[PDB]
DNA sequence: GGTGGTGTGGTTGG
């Protein structure tokens, strides 16, 4: 994340750590839907022009956490993975198109103060809150700057990482960019007039874009980190996988069996 | 099966729960007025 | 250390 800030214990519960079994590094973020159900972005998993094609054995999830590095003892639960479903149209040829995935534990996990599941939206509840100017939260481990070009500071962050960004006018994003956009994603990010700053970077994808609503108080899951160009450019801004419009996929795998 | 969770979900132990609010919150509800 | 170190608290033991 760049120009967040540190997270609070316990501020997102539903945040996941998507870490590799061997080599042991961080991989990418992911979300809590339920005791046994993760959702996260496909390119995390599976993406063919870098050669990446994780199986479930691979991998690890790790939940519950703040600290980036330290195996937090009594506070985070690591889980093994039972099967991996990637989105059956994926678009991983050419612009990320549904870069959804799931994930589910072998063994339910048990929630703590530092372990809770984020809702999933319903209709009314995206159309209250995916409009333009509407601010969502963004989070993970992800890189602070861009790593790929000289830059001066800390690469990663000690602990988890946080900022609130506002939902873009669909034709911003258009132009924002020459890759093409479907409804399957949206972007945020403040304009470069509006004097704020923020984005999610390189390592924060699968991580969830979420709102609370007003009309309940709970958190939705509105998007996952997707994809960029740079991190917190001006004129550029994130896109994230419009989960709401991906919902009955999620629901069609997490409800097929019991 | 979707399993646990789900009547409780989006309900943050640490803050809701609590009646407390995380310090940057409010600045989400805002950007949902006009 | 096992997982750092403004180390025996902390978001948790010893
Ligand atoms: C896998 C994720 O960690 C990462 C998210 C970066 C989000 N960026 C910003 N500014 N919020 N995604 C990626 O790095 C993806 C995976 C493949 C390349 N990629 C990109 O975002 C490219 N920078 C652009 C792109 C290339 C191909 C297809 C779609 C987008
Ligand atoms: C990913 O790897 C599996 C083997 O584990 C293979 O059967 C599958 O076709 C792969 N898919 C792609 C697109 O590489
Ligand atoms: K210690
Ligand atoms: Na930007």
């Amino acid at each position: 994340i760049v120009e967040g800030s540190d997270a609070e214990i316990g501020m997102s519960p539903w945040q996941v750590m998507l870490f590799r079994k061997s080599p042991q590094e961080l991989l990418c973020g992911a979300s809590l839907i339920s005791d046994r159900w993760v959702l996260t972005a496909a390119h995390c998993l599976l993406y063919p022009p870098w050669d990446k094609n994780f199986t479930e054995n691979d991998l690890l999830v790790r939940i519950g956490k703040h600290s980036r590095t330290r195996y937090e003892r009594n506070i985070e639960k690591i889980s093994m993975l039972e099967k991996i479903y990637i989105h059956p149209r994926y678009n991983w040829r050419e612009n990320l198109d549904r870069d959804i995935a799931l994930m589910k534990l072998k063994k339910p996990v048990a929630f703590s103060d530092y372990i809770h599941p984020v809702c999933l939206p319903d209709r009314e509840t995206a159309a209250s809150l995916l409009q333009a100017g509407y601010k969502g939260r963004v989070t993970g481990w992800g890189n602070l700057k861009e790593t790929w070009t000289a830059n001066v500071g800390k690469g990663q962050p000690s602990v988890l990482q946080v900022v609130n960004l506002p939902i873009v006018e669909r034709p911003v994003c258009k132009d924002s960019t020459r890759i093409r956009i479907t409804d399957n994603m949206f972007c945020a990010g403040y304009k470069p007039d509006e004097g704020k700053r923020g984005d999610a970077c390189e390592g924060d994808s699968g991580g969830p874009f979420v709102m609370k609503s007003p009309f309940n108080n709970r958190w939705y899951q509105m998007g996952i980190v997707s994809w960029g160009e740079g991190c917190d450019r001006d004129g550029k801004y994130g896109f994230y996988t419009h989960v709401f419009r991906l919902k009955k996929w999620i629901q069609k795998v997490i409800d097929q069996f019991g | 099966t979707f399993g646990s969770g789900e009547a409780d979900c989006g309900l943050r132990p640490l803050f809701e729960k609590k009646s407390l609010e995380d310090k940057t919150e409010r600045e989400l509800l805002e950007s949902y007025i006009d």
